[PDB]
């Protein structure tokens, strides 16, 4: 697991002054590397499909409410000739 | 005397049960229209 390099270390002293060829080191943290712990990336259960299956359960149960709904007001244009009617009959009579 | 007395009792029975005939519209539009608002209601309650 490790990685090959040919080199294994050199040296001519580091003057602050004398800074030349400017590069930039492999900057690392100062703990033993045991706690930069393993990668995981967890799913959540609820698939891309199963919240379809969900929310097209709720779509059709609220479907049917709605039919509910709608067939609860389709009647009442029965009633308005159901009951007018009669009246306006009764208002001819005079 | 039988005359005028019983003409009048035709609009008297027509006016009286006009007035029973809108106040029986002002409770049965009344009674069916809650139904479509708790309808209306119970579909907001599913979602």
């Amino acid at each position: 697991m490790d990685p090959y390099c040919p080199f294994d270390a050199l040296d001519v002293w580091e003057h602050r002054r004398f800074i030349v060829a400017d590069s930039r080191n492999f900057i690392t943290p100062e703990f033993p590397r045991d706690f930069w712990m393993s990668p995981v990336f967890n799913l959540p259960r609820e698939t891309a499909a199963e919240q379809v299956v969900v929310l097209q359960a709720q779509r059709t149960a609220a479907a049917a409410a709605l039919e509910n709904a709608a067939m609860q007001a389709a009647e009442l244009p029965v009633d308005i000739e159901r009951r007018l009617r009669p009246i306006e009959r009764n208002v001819h009579e005079i | 005397q039988r005359t005028g007395r019983s003409a009048l009792a035709v609009l008297i029975r027509a006016c009286y049960r006009l007035q029973q005939q809108l106040q029986r519209t002002r409770r049965a539009l009344l009674h069916h229209s809650d139904a479509v608002l708790t309808s209306l209601h119970h579909v907001r309650m599913l979602l």
